[PDB]
């Protein structure tokens, strides 16, 4: 029990791909 | 065209596709060095006379 917010965890690079200042969905 | 690049990838990095998602510069499996793509060359030809 005792749940817990995560905010904003749990985000990681899915490609092996180099972008700079760029927005990617 | 492979040329000489100053941007630096991040060590898990391979390439880049910055820009619609075209690939402009890749990391040399060897020497580990980033190296730019760039088309040679293409166009037109125009005529001028009097
Ligand atoms: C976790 O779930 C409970 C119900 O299962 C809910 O009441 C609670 O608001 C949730 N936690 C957050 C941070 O929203
Ligand atoms: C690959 O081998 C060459 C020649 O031995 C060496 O110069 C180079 O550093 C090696 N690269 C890697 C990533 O081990």
């Amino acid at each position: 029990p005792a749940y817990t917010n995560s905010f904003t965890r749990g985000v990681y690079y899915p490609d092996k791909v180099f972008r700079s200042s760029v927005l990617h969905s | 065209v492979l040329t000489e690049s100053n941007k630096k990838f991040l060590p898990f990095q391979q390439f880049g596709r910055d820009i619609a998602d075209t690939t402009d510069a890749v990391r040399d499996p060897q020497t580990l060095e980033i190296l730019d793509i760039t088309p040679c060359s293409f166009g037109g030809v125009s005529v001028i006379t009097p």
